[PDB]
């Protein structure tokens, strides 16, 4: 469960609206804002004494999230496990 | 700021059931990552863990007392409730509530970052 | 790493025809749209045509519209330009490129080929 | 068709000098403008996209700005290696177009 | 409950560094935490995950966990630090607490 979310947009900067979809420990968050994204966006997590368990550390996807137009919250979207998605606009 | 407070009876007789209520503020009991536990401490003695409840309705109990312990929560009033049945005189102690830090990957408790004030309970005829 | 190689250039007469191609490698060619841009010696850049990643839609400059056709093959990772009814004014170095474009191409990168010289005389 | 123009047509400057190039669009293209650099015998290289977005690997002495119809390109401290012709491209609407270009020479 | 062993007390002068340790069977396999308590009051978390301070906790506090022994240290111990310190650790999600150590300053 390393892949957590996606960024969609055009310029992908603070000039225009962009769509950010991120899963966290208990929910899924969808936001649309004039985000100022990090040079290399990611989520920070740390691990327990045993490698089997982990906890939320910091959120490092963007430096700012101004002029938001949309927000939605629900439950997480997420042998080996195969997950498939289709994204349309 | 995150705060918790205990309330309930301060005196019960032997062979009676006690209910203690924890009131919380600064956070919602329905928020992910949230949990609350209960601990008791007899006069001059060390802390003894009783039980805890998580936001996902998962629960843990101390195996030495589990048979007499129940923990529930009110999702509307933001409260957590502990029940101890059939108390004996030896169960005289100060009872505490506290917030529980827990790991998300695999259910595993960590530490109590926020504690209440404690309420003294006497068991006596 | 990323390569774009134009070829098929040569010397032809007015009223004739010539077909150019551009080989692509080192990247997911079939994921990107492509542009043709030409430049005469001592002159600035002239945009020629654009084709979508799927080879669906095609766009042309008025200077070549009705005479030139843009096409592609995603199995051979090759971009093509079919030019008919050539004129002296078509003398230029023809480039294939993946132009960075936040609106149309969707590319986050910008690549240009070596260019191939076409002469009409 | 959106037409692009540039000013000056050419300029000369010494090492350490500040150099500016102005571009103008016949139509409002928002910030949808690319700045390209070209030297003789070579293909154009992109230095700036979306008006002011500096490309990775481009030296900090380069910058861009402007919006709507009026755009600018600046070199804060000209080097011997910065002698080249710069072009503006608009990509708001197809067909895309390039400007006439501005040449920077050595003083 | 998980077993934790502590000294009954430690004694230092003000301005000196105090150290309280706790031993067990599986401390090297689990994270330890420490709490400070005074009579008539609830305990406060001073150290968690072996060597981390909670916000609001004086910079004097530090700790470690090695050789199946947990440590709490107070650098430049003040008279305000004259309190009972407890060690906690978990084993298979079962809690354990030590007897507590009374620190005299
Ligand atoms: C955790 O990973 C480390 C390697 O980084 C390994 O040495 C250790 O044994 C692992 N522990 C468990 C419980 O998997
Ligand atoms: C975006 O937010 C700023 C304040 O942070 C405001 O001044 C500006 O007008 C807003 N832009 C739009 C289009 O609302
Ligand atoms: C996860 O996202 C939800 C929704 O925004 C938020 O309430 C919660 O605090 C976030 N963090 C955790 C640990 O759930």
């Amino acid at each position: 469960n390393i892949i957590r979310g996606w960024i969609f947009g055009t310029t992908l900067d603070s000039k225009t609206q962009s769509l950010l979809i991120v899963n966290n420990a208990t929910n899924v968050v969808i936001k649309v804002c004039e985000f100022q994204f990090c040079n290399d966006p990611f989520l920070g997590v740390y691990y327990h004494k045993n490698n089997k368990s982990w906890m939320e550390s910091e959120f490092r996807v963007y430096s700012s999230a101004n002029n938001c137009t949309f927000e939605y919250v629900s439950q997480p979207f997420l042998f080996k496990n195969l997950r498939e998605f289709v994204f349309k606009n | 700021q995150i705060t918790l407070k205990e309330s309930g009876p301060t005196l019960v007789k032997p062979t009676q059931t006690l209910t203690l209520t924890c009131k919380l503020s600064g956070f919602s009991v329905n928020t992910g990552g949230v949990g609350v536990g209960w601990i008791r401490q007899p006069p001059g003695k060390a802390l003894e863990w009783l039980a805890l409840i998580y936001w996902n309705d998962d629960k843990l109990y101390s195996p030495s007392l589990k048979s007499r312990l129940t923990v529930t929560k009110d999702t509307s009033k933001n409260q957590v409730v502990l029940t101890m049945t059939n108390m004996d005189p030896v169960d005289t102690a100060t009872y505490y509530c506290a917030h529980v830090l827990v790991w998300f990957g695999e259910v595993l408790p960590d530490a109590f970052d926020v504690w209440g004030q404690g309420t003294m309970v006497t068991v006596s005829s | 790493e990323v390569q774009l190689v134009e070829s098929g250039g040569g010397v032809v007469q007015p009223g004739g025809s010539l077909r150019l191609s551009c080989a692509a490698s080192g990247f997911t060619f079939n994921s990107y749209g492509m542009h043709w841009v030409r430049q005469a010696p001592g002159k600035g850049l002239e945009w020629v045509a654009f084709i979508r990643y799927d080879g669906g839609n095609k766009y042309y400059a008025d200077s070549v519209k009705g005479r030139f056709t843009i096409s592609r093959d995603n199995s051979k990772n090759t971009l093509y330009l079919q030019m008919k009814s050539l004129r002296a004014e078509d003398t230029a170095v023809y480039y294939c490129a993946n132009l960075k474009d936040s609106r149309y191409s969707g590319s986050y990168y910008d690549y240009w080929g070596q260019g191939t010289l076409v002469t009409v005389s | 068709v959106i037409w692009m123009t540039q000013s000056p047509s050419s300029l000369s400057a010494s090492v350490g000098d500040r150099v500016t190039i102005t571009c103008q669009a016949s139509q409002d293209i928002r910030f949808y403008l690319n700045w390209y650099q070209q030297k003789p015998g070579k293909a154009p290289k992109l230095l700036i996209s979306d008006a002011s977005n500096m490309e990775t690997g481009v030296p900090s002495r380069f910058s861009g700005s402007g919006s709507g119809t009026d755009f600018t390109f600046t070199i804060s401290s000209l080097q011997p290696e910065d002698i080249a012709t710069y072009y503006c491209q608009q990509y708001d609407n197809l067909p895309f177009t390039f400007g006439p270009g501005t040449k920077v020479d050595f003083k | 409950s998980y077993e934790l062993t502590q000294p009954p007390s430690v004694s230092v002068s003000p301005g000196q560094t105090a150290s309280i340790t706790c031993s067990g069977d599986k401390l090297g396999e689990t994270y330890a935490s420490w709490y400070q308590q005074k009579p008539g009051q609830s305990p406060i978390l001073v150290i968690y995950q072996d060597n981390k301070r909670p916000s609001g906790i004086p910079e004097r506090f530090s700790g470690s966990n090695s050789e199946n022994t947990a440590t709490l240290t107070i650098s430049g111990t003040q008279t305000m630090d004259e309190a009972d310190y407890y060690c906690q650790a978990w084993d298979k999600t079962i809690a354990g607490f030590g007897g507590g150590t009374k620190l005299t300053v």
